């Protein structure tokens, strides 16, 4: 019996129920509500009632841990929401708020249902309010499998992570017809809101998958990292890997020349456990890396610069990416580990015309507000305000480390030499820049002041990180009483 | 030779390419094990570029079995406490077009022992994998 | 395996049955401790275990007086619910009620006060609740016996249930004042067919799902395992004001 799904598969596409079956465990899905009708009675809609009413909501179970989910249905009315569709979603989110369980939704709606009038707006508003209230209480993940247009786009935005499917998905606020009507330009749906556009240009989508099957397979892996609720502790899984594994290849990663580049992944991979990195937003703002990883069987958060791309310089997009990652990680009590290599901020008129001052402050706010244990490692250099922003010791950092060839200075040697000698005799470059770099572009001064705990061999990083992260397991820090902060938007 | 054969496969090299495939193929060739060779041996046996020899049916079957065992072992790691499975039915097929769908079972009777078979209600062999 | 539940409910609507035949299969063997066994026999209350954890049982009984709510039954159920909630004990209820007991003595004795106690106890409670509607639920009795709107966790019904405002006769009378005589035969049957069935209540969203009677143990164990860590709180009060 394979009835009524032949029409769907013929278009090389899967069904909502099949997606739900693929996500959860083999036999642990219990559909909650299945016999519900729209009761519209307008515009010749009194007929063609549907039992499911276009939504599939259940409970399920992943890796032995509970979950909640819902999936849109494209065959029935195009997946449009109504006064009645939104009730099921509201009930699921409320139940997942009472119990410490997350929510995952597979969006496929074609837009609002016009035949209901303003009831669709009512349902949208209720879903928006539930998302707003419960953000930071239970993790929310959203996946977009098909078209997603109109005002329905906003609820995925408030969710913590949004993923996209490559061939047959798109998302935008207004359709290309209106764009043609007002501006006069003919742009296709994919050219407007395709997965690539949101992966590279707008920065909304947190990832892209080639197929639905791969999407489910990796969504399970992502779910294996998250904590169940706000009050539950960070999960710890058994692992045969051990902190005594030898990592001596880190002694040679940093080149002896100051103008040559290297890949920061060569430093990230040895420290964490084998094959346990899940990069977030891999194709957007490549000069910074963010993602999840495990250290001795417990999930941690990774944020590191990359001198491979644009000399590892902070920017607007990198600031937004890092700020969102830090805020989410702190909201759910996940340790943060950072690797620092920054020469400063990206210079340019477009930057000031785009508001670098606002955006660069977001990362600093996220780092200063955080109360989870932090570990910082300075590999090569840290200059100016970039050193302050990237989790400096003064921002209530727990432990800070440096490598023997690091440099921590106010600015580059040339600018310091220029400002320290206004009209000093010519040729001052040769006998002053070298001396200043020798005397003050080294971690000795910063260690004398007390800004780094110790200068360590690069081969001891795994040992030190495991020791510190084990000791810091029970830190309790609290901020002054506030209704909420006022972050620079 | 057998020693070399075995010792070639245990050389883990990561970060750059190498020619271990050529050495393996040359050693495994029955012409090399015949007893005598020549100095024009290489280009005589490699006329157009280089193309590694393929796998026989039993070797590919064994690779399938080991892949299924590894998949189950790594799957059991992620589950919490005793809420973990012990038997599945997998469908292995190499290639982008699923060439040769081979149903496989697995039972995981101990930490490093399985009961691989064709499917359910099929005779089992009880191989061993240590990884 | 519990497949004997498929046959407990008779196919006639006027025949009676023993609710213990439904209570006993779901709970673990020889684990029932009835409370007040000889008083207000139309309602059963007591303690029982489900998968090794103690729960609270409150069910109607159509054997005695057609399973009709009353003063004494209301007091008994109210006290049991209040005690069970005070100490964080899950509550499982089975519903079969045609309404309240009609009589002058009842109003002369204050049915209005006493019947409100059970409703107050059910609404104030914050422990996980599971409700199963076997055959029927009419009028305010459906509201009182842990309806889904009183912050109930999960509600289930059996395929031959009935959830309506009142009996078919009264509805037919009120919906057609002076309609042509003999209206009984071609109207009461139609109304009972169309609206005395769980399809309408399921359409509105008042029952989670319609289940086979053989899956009750599975569903109850699953829900009671999942609901182990619910945290709900009432608004700040020095204390309530229950209708004494
Ligand atoms: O010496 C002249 C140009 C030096 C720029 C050095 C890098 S570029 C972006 C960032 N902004 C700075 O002031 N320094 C760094
Ligand atoms: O049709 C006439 C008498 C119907 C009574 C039905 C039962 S008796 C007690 C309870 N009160 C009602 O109104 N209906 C039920």
């Amino acid at each position: 019996p394979t009835a009524a799904e032949d029409l769907r598969h013929k278009k090389k596409r899967l069904t909502a129920m099949e997606r739900v079956q693929l996500f959860c465990d083999p036999g642990t899905f219990r559909e909650r509500d299945a016999l519900v009708e729209h009761e519209c009675h307008n515009f010749g809609m009194e007929k063609r009632k549907v039992p499911g009413d276009g939504f599939i909501t259940g409970t399920g179970k992943v890796f032995g841990r509970p979950v909640f989910l819902f999936s849109h249905d494209f065959t029935v009315f195009g997946g449009s929401l109504s006064r009645t569709n939104a009730a099921k979603v509201v009930r699921i989110m409320e139940e997942a708020a009472k119990i410490g369980v997350p929510v995952i939704g597979f969006n496929d709606s074609g837009g609002a249902r016009i035949h209901e009038g303003v009831d669709s707006l009512a349902g949208y508003a209720d879903i928006f309010l539930r998302n707003t209230l419960f953000s930071g209480v239970i993790p929310q993940i959203s996946v977009i499998m098909g078209p997603c247009a109109g005002g329905a786009v906003y609820s995925p935005a408030i969710t913590d992570f949004t993923f996209m499917v490559e061939t047959s998905s798109y998302m935008f606020v207004t359709g290309p017809e209106v764009v043609s009507a007002v501006g006069g330009k003919l742009v296709t749906k994919d050219e407007l809101g395709g997965p690539h556009v949101h992966a590279t240009k707008s920065g909304v989508s947190a990832g892209t998958f080639p197929n639905d099957i791969v999407a489910m397979a990796q969504l399970r892996r992502l779910y294996s990292y998250l904590p169940l609720s706000n009050r539950d502790p960070v999960p710890v899984l058994p692992t045969a890997d051990e902190r005594y594994r030898d990592v001596s290849s880190l002694n040679t990663v940093v080149p002896t020349e100051v103008k040559e580049a290297y890949d920061m992944r060569d430093v990230i991979y040895p420290v964490i456990d084998h094959d346990s990195f899940f990069e977030i937003q891999p194709q957007f703002a490549k000069n910074i890396i963010c993602g999840f990883a495990r250290v001795e069987g417990r999930s941690v958060c990774i944020i590191a610069n990359q001198p491979k791309v644009q000399a590892g310089v902070l920017d607007i997009d990198s600031s937004v990416k890092g700020a969102r990652m830090v805020r989410f990680a702190d909201a759910f009590n996940i340790p943060i580990i950072t690797f620092v290599d920054v020469p400063g901020f990206l210079p340019g008129v477009q930057q000031e015309y785009g508001g670098i001052i606002r955006h660069g402050a977001k990362l600093l706010y996220a780092y200063a507000e955080a109360t989870v244990p932090k570990v910082t490692i300075i590999t090569r250099k840290a200059y100016g305000g970039a050193y302050d922003v990237m989790s400096s010791k003064h921002l209530r950092g727990d432990s800070n480390y440096a490598w023997p060839h690091a440099e921590i200075a106010v600015m580059g040697a040339a600018g310091a030499c220029k400002l320290l000698y206004s009209k000093e005799t010519a040729e001052q470059q040769a006998q002053r820049i070298a001396d200043y770099e020798k005397t003050f572009c080294t971690p000795l001064s910063a260690a004398r002041k007390g800004f780094v705990d110790a200068v360590i061999d690069p081969s001891e990083t795994r040992m030190r990180v495991c020791e510190d992260l084990e000791r810091l397991a029970r830190k309790q820090l609290q901020n002054p009483w506030k209704k909420h902060g006022n972050i620079p938007l | 030779i057998g020693r070399m054969e075995k010792a070639l496969d245990e050389y883990v090299i990561r970060g750059l390419r190498h020619n271990i495939c050529l050495l393996r193929d040359v050693v495994t060739e029955p012409r090399y094990r015949s007893g005598s060779i020549t100095t024009n041996y290489l280009q005589e046996q490699y006329p157009n570029g280089f193309k590694k020899a393929e796998l026989t049916a039993e070797e590919m079957q064994l690779m399938y079995e080991v892949a299924a065992c590894v998949h189950l072992k790594r799957e059991r790691l992620h589950y919490t406490q005793g809420t973990a499975p012990s038997e599945r039915q997998l469908y292995l097929s190499v290639g982008a077009g699923q060439e040769g769908e081979t149903p496989v079972y697995v039972r995981y009777l101990d930490d490093s022992h399985f009961e691989i078979g064709a499917s359910k209600h099929g005779p089992f062999r009880k191989m061993e994998v240590v990884w």
